[PDB]
RNA sequence: CGCGACCUCAGAUCAGACGUGGCGACCCGCUGAAUUUAAGCAUAUUAGUCAGCGGAGGAGAAGAAACUAACCAGGAUUCCCUCAGUAACGGCGAGUGAACAGGGAAGAGCCCAGCGCCGAAUCCCCGCCCCGCGGCGGGGCGCGGGACAUGUGGCGUACGGAAGACCCGCUCCCCGGCGCCGCUCGUGGGGGGCCCAAGUCCUUCUGAUCGAGGCCCAGCCCGUGGACGGUGUGAGGCCGGUAGCGGCCCCCGGCGCGCCGGGCCCGGGUCUUCCCGGAGUCGGGUUGCUUGGGAAUGCAGCCCAAAGCGGGUGGUAAACUCCAUCUAAGGCUAAAUACCGGCACGAGACCGAUAGUCAACAAGUACCGUAAGGGAAAGUUGAAAAGAACUUUGAAGAGAGAGUUCAAGAGGGCGUGAAACCGUUAAGAGGUAAACGGGUGGGGUCCGCGCAGUCCGCCCGGAGGAUUCAACCCGGCGGCGGGUCCGGCCGUGUCGGCGGCCCGGCGGAUCUUUCCCGCGCGGGGGACCGUCCCCCGACCGGCGACCGGCCGCC
RNA sequence: CCGACCCGUCUUGAAACACGGACCAAGGAGUCUAACACGUGCGCGAGUCGGGGGCUCGCACGAAAGCCGCCGUGGCGCAAUGAAGGUGAAGGCCGGCGCGCUCGCCGGCCGAGGUGGGAUCCCGAGGCCUCUCCAGUCCGCCGAGGGCGCACCACCGGCCC
RNA sequence: AAGACUAAUCGAACCAUCUAGUAGCUGGUUCCCUCCGAAGUUUCCCUCAGGAUAGCUGGCGCUCUCGCAC
RNA sequence: GCCUUGAAGCCUAGGGCGCGGGCCCGGGUGGAGCCGCCGCAGGUGCAGAUCUUGGUGGUAGUAGCAAAUAUUCAAACGAGAACUUUGAAGGCCGAAGUGGAGAAGGGUUCCAUGUGAACAGCAGUUGAACAUGGGUCAGUCGGUCCUGAGAGAUGGGCGAGCGCCGUUCCGAAGGGACGGGCGAUGGCCUCCGUUGCCCUCGGCCGAUCGAAAGGGAGUCGGGUUCAGAUCCCCGAAUCCGG
RNA sequence: ACUAUCCAGCGAAACCACAGCCAAGGGAACGGGCUUGGCGGAAUCAGCGGGGAAAGAAGACCCUGUUGAGCUUGACUCUA
RNA sequence: CGACUCUUAGCGGUGGAUCACUCGGCUCGUGCGUCGAUGAAGAACGCAGCUAGCUGCGAGAAUUAAUGUGAAUUGCAGGACACAUUGAUCAUCGACACUUCGAACGCACUUGCGGCCCCGGGUUCCUCCCGGGGCUACGCCUGUCUGAGCGUCGCU
C-alpha cells in the first residue's frame, strides 16, 4: 500500500533531550506515545522502497527467434538419449518418431485411452507420476499450491472430435495443436527433451508449416528454416582420416620434470 | 479438473464456509452412508442422519459389529451420540462421546413421509443417469 | 359610481405538485498558495497543482464547422499509435512545450424563432358513463371555468434551399387495450430451489490411519468426474462437492403471429415568389490573469460602439488589390472512454502475528486531552475435557499420594520452549584486576583397542579329499565384419529426357491489352520466365541410408 | 615460559585526559521507473522492429500461445549543407571538330587514385636423410631471391555544400 | 508597559495537511579467498569545510614479435 | 528422493572435514512435514547508528518509610492482635475550630450482611476495596415566569459561494379586540359560543433568547427509618383558578 | 528535641567499554592499563570529600554556513 | 577440609526467540452501478427466564406473518413439537409494523410553553378539569377566494 507508515502525525523531539532524534508520536495516555516511527526502523513504520505497481513485469522477444527454438526442441524429441536424461522410462517404444493412425481423434472414453497406451508401452511413464504424486515444501501450501508431480508425455493432434476429453484426465499428460505450438510445453523447465506422440495427419503437414531447405513454409509467409554453421560434427571420424594424417608432425609423449642438481666439484 | 469460474478452489473460503454454515446446510455435510443390503434395495447410497436410526461405528477404539441407536445430533459441533459407547468421568458417572458420522454405517432407517419422498428423487435421478450414460 | 382592465401589487392552516440534507473513487464550474529548483535571489519553475466553496450521473462533459488547408484536396465529437521531447516560449539561463495530416476503436443525425398560409385550426382543471389500474392512462358527453391575438398549434431551417404550377406513382405505419405460441450462441436470456459414478476389499504398523504391501495390467472399480475441503497422520473410490449441448419445479424477461379502439390520408421529375435569416452583439482601444502562441492564443472589466453583394478566418503591424473557405451572437442527442468510495465474485512466482490494513482477538476499542484531535498491546491445552474422584497436613494459599491420557518432562495466558540473568550439584584453581596468542606438560570426559592387531590379494610347488564340464566333434540360435560392390532397395547432386510445367501449383514493374467477363480500366484465359516435380542412365560424398545373400570369426 | 594497552570513527597523527558503547533476542540502511554513453551475448541483414489493433479458446494452466493484403501507417537507418531561399557526392587513356591556353564540341577501353609500411598466400635456383652409380616421378621443409598484397596507420591527390 | 499574559507553552499559541520540506554539514552502512593498487598537485568558479578540468589507478581488448636460424 | 520403525527447530566435556565462508555424522528433547541437482527471481547475510520494540543485571536488601506535643492497663470476638471493638486513665482541636449545615464539581462513593486472593508504599479479625442486596415521595423548597449587560431571525443590503452585516434601520409589519345590525346554529334555537360578514374602536415600535445568589401570590409544629423528611403519618392553616 | 546509627517489615533511582595502589620516562607535549623501578594477602562497618580531566544538557562565548527569524532605516523591488 | 570469587557441563527456574500452522490483509481484474420531507446518513435510550460487552432488533422489540426445506436449539433450565390438525429449527423476503433527537417541520432546548376540529369521562353541549386522535415549518409553481391604489379609460 501507499499509506504504509503515513497514518501518523509524528514530529521529532529536538535536541537537548537525551532521546537520539528520530520522529516520534504526539501525546496520549498508552504505549505508543513517544516510541518511534517514520522509517524502515521503527516497528510500524515503513518499510524501504515501497514496491511499486508500475515494474515491468513483461518482457517482447524477436519472433524469428521463437520460431528457431520451436524447431530445435522437436528435433531433440527424437534423438533417444536427450529423452531418457531428462528421465522418461522409454525403453519398450518401438519407434522414437512414434506416429499412429488418425482413428484416434474419435475416442470418447478413456480405457479406450488407457488401453493404447499399455500397447504402445507407455504406461511405464505413467506409473513413475504416480510414484511422484507428494507434497510441496514452503509456504506454498497456504497459497494454492500444494502438491506436485512429474510431466508426462504430449499428443499433438491436428483435428478434435473427442480426443480431449478422453486424456483429459490423466495425469501429466498434455494435448497440443499442431498449429499453435507452444514452447513453455515442448521444453517445460527450460531443457530441451520431451516425450511427445504424433498421429498422421499431423505429422505430415509439418512440412507445409515450417518448410523444408529448398521450397519455403506456405502458412507463414517467409520463413526459411535456419542454416548450419557446421554440417559434419562426427569430430573423430574427421581428426582420423588419413588427409589430416599426413599432415602432421610427430607427436612428443616422452616427458621431462625436475633433474637435480649435484655439485661436481 | 475444474472449469467452472464460479465458485472457488480455494483453502481459505472452503474452511471459512465449513465453520460458518447455518445448519439447513449441516444437515446434509453431516451425511452418513449405508449398508450393503440397504443400497440393493433402494438403490440409494448415503441419506442424512437423524434421532432414531440404528447404526454401527467402523473406525476407532469403538469400531466392532455391536450395533446401536442415534441419541442426539449436536450439529454445532459436527457429531452424534450412540447410546452404549461411553465413557466414565472420575466421579463414577457415564457420559456419551461424539464421533463423526463418515465413519458409521446405517442399518435401519427411521422412515416416514418426507424420507421416503427424498429417497424417491435420487432414484429417478440415478436411474437416467444410467440409461442415459449407457 | 359600479363595473372591464392591466401599471400593477399584497394576503390566506385555500385545492394539487415541488426544492432543501447525506456519500463524494471517476465528472463539471469558480477560487487558488508556500516549501523546492535556479548551488545566492526578485521574473520564471513548483502549478491553474494541495487546501477551500458550489453541482450532479451511472457515466459526465463536448458535439453535427462563423473548421482544417493550399493538395489531383479532406469533412461532427470522443479514445489509441505517431507526428514530438519537435515548431515555438524562455534572467534565450535553470526549465517548459502543442496541433494538422496518416493508420485504427466506434459510427446516427436533427429541432426552433423570424419571414409566410391554414374560421386559434391549440393547451389545462372540475362534472358524468365505460375499460384499466401498485412507473394515473384511454374513449366518449357538459351554451362548465380558465390561459392565449403583448401570438398557441400544423407545413417548413439553410445538407443551401423552401413554398404556390405542370406528368407519373400505386396507396400502410403507429400507438390504447386483449390472447397466442417457439426459451432466444458460448455453445441454455436472468434469478431461486432439490437431485445424479466407483474399496471403508485381504496382510500388517499405530495412541486412531487417509500409511506400507497385495487383488490377470499403478494392480479391484469408475473415469466428459484424479479441482478443493472435512473425517483421531498423508484419501480418485467415507462425506460435501466436481465434469456433463445432465434431469425436476417456481417467478421475472424480452423477440414475433392473432382481435377490437383511435389516429394518418399523409409521395416523386420542368415555371413565379420567399429567406437572404438570432445586438450593448461582433469589432476596436486601455488594463489585469492565462497560454507554446511570439507588434497581444484565450478569458473578463470600463470606454467607444457597427454593417447587409455584408461579416469572420487565411500564426509579423499597416494601406492597395485578386483568390479560397465558413455563415457567429438560439437548442437536443447513443457508441467507442474514466472509476484507491459502494454492492457481489474470482485470482496471486505477495506478508505470514515486532510483518501485512492502525485493526487476524468485545478496535477507531481501552485510554490522554477543555476542544479540535491523538490512539494501542493482545493468535496455538488435547483426537476427545476424559479439565485431577477419594486419602492426608494446614485457618487457607500451597503440598505428598491416588487417577485420566501415547503424552501433564500437554495441568486453564497449558504447541515447542533460545539467550542474557539466577539456584544447586560434580570437578578444578586462587596475593601483581580479568581475559588473550604461540609452545609443551598434567588431569579428567568420551571413541576405537583387542581383553593379538598380527592385514589382504595374485601365480607356482606339496600333501588331502570331490563333483560337473571344457579339449575335439555334431545340431540349432544369435551377433560382428567383408568386399570380387553378389542381386535389390533407398537416398541424395547436378546432369540426360521437359519429361507434372495444361496430364500440379506459386509468383512476375515480361507480353498478348492476339481474348473475354462489367465497361481507361478490376478479374479468369493464351503465351513467356523463374520456382515446387515425373522416366530411365551415371558418379562422386554410397558416405555410417536398409535388406536377401555367400564367406570367415565369436 | 615468551609475547601482548579496547573496538568503531574523524584525523598529518588515537591506548588516550577526543565522541559512541551496561547486557541479551528480534528488526534495520545503496532501491524501482524514464532517458542516455560504452562493453559483452543472441537473431536477421541495406534493411530491421508489430510495442497499437484485429483472426483464432470457452480462458482450468494462461489474463498465456499461435497467426495477419494489417507486413510497415510509422520509427531508427541508408546523404550532406546552408541563418534562409535552395543546391546536392569519379574519374581517366586513345582517336575525330577549335591554338594541351592550368580551355569547348564527335567515338571506344578500363575504372573508387597513389606513395611507404604491412599478419598470411604464391613462384622458386639448389637441396637437407636416402646400404652404391646414373635415370628419377610423388611428398614436407629449407632457402637465396622475387611477386600478389587484407584490415589499420602517416602523407599526397580528387569530389559535394 | 515588564516585550508582560493569552490553559505547566509566546520577540508571534495550538491541531491536522501541504510533507518522506531542503541540507556544499555531523553520525551510521550486514560472508569469504585471490589479484592489481593511490592522492593530498595544475587552471577556472561571489571559489577557501565544496565542484568542473588534466594528472595518479583499474578493467576490457586489439596490431605486431621473439631461441621459431634467423 | 527422505519421513509417525519419527520432519522442522533446539541443546551437546562426543567423532570429523575445508586456508575460510560453512558443513556432514553420533546422543537427548519434540511431534508433521523436508531436502539435493540444472536454470529463474529477490523486501537476501549486522557489533555499533545519544538506532527502534521487548526483557534482564550490578547498583542493593542500599537511599529511604522524620512538617503540625502522646500514649497506657485490662477484657471480648478470633487459627491469629503494637494498629479492630468496649470500658477506664491521661491529652490535643479551643467557636475566624480538626465542630454542625450548604453552592460549583464528583456520581452510587450512601445503608446492612458476608470475604480476607489482589489494593489500602508495615500489618489488619478493618476499609471510600471485592461480592450480593436496598435506598432519594412536595399545590406552599428550587426550576419553569420577567428582564439585565448582551446574543440573535424576518424585511433590506452585500457577496464567486457555504453565507455575512444589521436589530428599527430603504417594510401593506398586530388576525388585537370590542358595542350595534344582518340570516344561520343545537340544546325545550329562552341563554349562549359559533363558523360569516356589514359596520366598530384599534399607536406603539418590534420575533426570540438571556440569572437554580437579582425581581417573583401562599406552610408551620410534633413523630416516625440500617439508611428519607419544611415532601411520609398525626394536627392545625393558607394562595390561585373555576 | 527530630534524625543519622542497630533490629523486625516493605523496599526504589540516576549511572555503568573493561576496570579500579604509586614515581619518573616517552606519547595527540598533565596515563588505571605501556616501559624501567617501587611493591602486592580473604570478606567488611561508620565517615569525609583529594582523584576518577565523575553525573546532567549534540557549548548561549568565538568562527564558518552562499541556513533563519525579531527590530530600524537614506538599502533594493513592490503594496493598502 | 571452611567460606567467598572464576571457568565448563547436568538438572531446576525466569522470559518468550526460533520453527510449524492461519475463519486476516494487500494487489490485480470481471459484473452491477441503488439514499432521502411516503422522513435519510449519523446520534440516544431501550428489548433475552438465567445476560455485562460484540452482534441483532424497536413497546408486536435477541424478532411477527408468508414461501422453500423437513426434526431440532443447547452452557442450565423448563416446557413444548405428535412431521399425515399438520410443521421444531434454519434460510429467504414480495404483507404488516417501524421509540426520542437529527435537513427536522406548532414556538423554544429547560423537555418548558401553546392554538384549532373530533370522540369519551366533564353532562347529556356548557362551559372549567382529565385522557385520546388529527392538523398547526421556509421558499416556490399552476388555479380559486377576498381585497388596495390623487395608476389608464368608459359609463350615468
Ligand atoms: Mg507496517
Ligand atoms: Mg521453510
Ligand atoms: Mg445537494
Ligand atoms: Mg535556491
Ligand atoms: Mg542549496
Ligand atoms: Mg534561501
Ligand atoms: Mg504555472
Ligand atoms: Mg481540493
Ligand atoms: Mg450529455
Ligand atoms: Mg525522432
Ligand atoms: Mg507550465
Ligand atoms: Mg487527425
Ligand atoms: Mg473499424
Ligand atoms: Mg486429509
Ligand atoms: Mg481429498
Ligand atoms: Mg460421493
Ligand atoms: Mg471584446
Ligand atoms: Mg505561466
Ligand atoms: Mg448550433
Ligand atoms: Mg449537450
Ligand atoms: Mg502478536
Ligand atoms: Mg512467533
Ligand atoms: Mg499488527
Ligand atoms: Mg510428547
Ligand atoms: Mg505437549
Ligand atoms: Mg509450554
Ligand atoms: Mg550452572
Ligand atoms: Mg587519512
Ligand atoms: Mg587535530
Ligand atoms: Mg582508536
Ligand atoms: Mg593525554
Ligand atoms: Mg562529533
Ligand atoms: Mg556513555
Ligand atoms: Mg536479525
Ligand atoms: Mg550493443
Ligand atoms: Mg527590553
Ligand atoms: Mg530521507
Ligand atoms: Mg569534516
Ligand atoms: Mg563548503
Ligand atoms: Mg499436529
Ligand atoms: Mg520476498
Ligand atoms: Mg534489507
Ligand atoms: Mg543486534
Ligand atoms: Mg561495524
Ligand atoms: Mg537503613
Ligand atoms: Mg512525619
Ligand atoms: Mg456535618
Ligand atoms: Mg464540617
Ligand atoms: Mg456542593
Ligand atoms: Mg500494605
Ligand atoms: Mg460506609
Ligand atoms: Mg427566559
Ligand atoms: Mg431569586
Ligand atoms: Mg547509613
Ligand atoms: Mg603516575
Ligand atoms: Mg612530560
Ligand atoms: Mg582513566
Ligand atoms: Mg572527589
Ligand atoms: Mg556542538
Ligand atoms: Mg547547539
Ligand atoms: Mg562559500
Ligand atoms: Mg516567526
Ligand atoms: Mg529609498
Ligand atoms: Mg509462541
Amino acid at each position: 500500500s501507499e499509506l504504509a507508515g503515513h497514518q501518523t502525525s509524528a514530529e521529532s523531539w529536538g535536541t537537548g533531550r537525551a532521546v537520539a532524534r528520530i520522529p516520534r508520536v504526539r501525546g496520549g495516555g498508552t504505549h505508543r506515545s513517544g516510541q518511534g516511527a517514520f522509517g524502515n526502523m521503527c516497528r510500524g513504520g515503513r518499510m524501504f522502497a515501497p514496491t511499486k505497481t508500475w515494474r515491468r513485469w513483461h518482457r517482447r522477444v524477436n519472433t524469428t527467434q521463437k520460431r528457431y527454438a520451436i524447431c530445435s526442441a522437436l528435433a531433440a524429441s527424437a534423438l533417444p538419449a536427450l529423452v531418457m536424461s531428462k528421465g522418461h522410462r522409454i525403453e519398450e517404444v518401438p519407434e522414437l518418431p512414434l506416429v499412429v493412425e488418425d482413428k484416434v481423434e474419435g475416442y470418447k472414453k478413456t480405457k479406450e485411452a488407457v488401453l493404447l497406451l499399455k500397447k504402445l508401452k507407455a504406461w511405464n511413464d505413467i506409473k513413475k507420476v504416480y510414484a511422484s504424486q507428494r507434497m510441496r515444501a514452503g509456504k506454498g501450501k497456504m497459497r494454492n499450491r500444494r502438491r506436485i508431480q512429474r510431466r508426462g508425455p504430449c499428443v499433438i493432434y491436428n483435428e478434435d472430435n473427442g480426443i480431449v476429453k478422453a486424456f483429459r484426465n490423466i495425469p501429466g499428460i498434455t494435448l497440443l495443436n499442431v498449429t499453435k505450438l507452444n514452447i513453455l510445453k515442448l521444453a517445460p523447465g527450460g531443457h530441451v527433451g520431451r516425450f511427445c506422440i504424433w498421429t498422421e495427419s499431423a505429422f505430415r503437414k509439418l512440412d507445409d508449416l515450417y518448410g523444408t531447405w529448398r521450397k519455403a513454409a506456405s502458412l507463414k509467409s517467409n520463413y526459411n528454416l535456419p542454416m548450419h554453421k557446421m554440417l559434419n560434427t562426427d569430430l573423430s571420424r574427421i581428426l582420423k582420416s588419413p588427409e589430416i594424417q599426413r599432415a602432421l608432425r610427430a607427436p612428443r609423449k616422452k616427458i621431462h620434470r625436475r633433474v637435480l642438481k649435484k655439485n661436481p666439484l | 479438473m475444474k472449469f467452472n469460474p464460479f465458485v472457488t478452489s480455494d483453502r481459505s473460503k472452503n474452511r471459512k464456509r465449513h465453520f460458518n454454515a447455518p445448519s439447513h446446510i449441516r444437515r446434509k455435510i453431516m451425511s452418513s452412508p449405508l449398508s450393503k443390503e440397504l443400497r440393493q434395495k433402494y438403490n440409494v447410497r448415503s441419506m442424512p442422519i437423524r434421532k432414531d436410526d440404528e447404526v454401527q461405528v467402523v473406525r476407532g477404539h469403538y469400531k466392532g459389529q455391536q450395533i446401536g441407536k442415534v441419541v442426539q445430533v449436536y450439529r454445532k459441533k459436527y457429531v452424534i451420540y450412540i447410546e452404549r459407547v461411553q465413557r466414565e468421568k472420575a466421579n463414577g458417572t457415564t457420559v456419551h462421546v461424539g464421533i463423526h458420522p463418515s465413519k458409521v454405517v446405517i442399518t435401519r432407517l427411521k422412515l416416514d413421509k418426507d424420507r421416503k419422498k427424498i429417497l424417491e428423487r435420487k432414484a429417478k435421478s440415478r436411474q437416467v443417469g444410467k440409461e442415459k450414460g449407457k
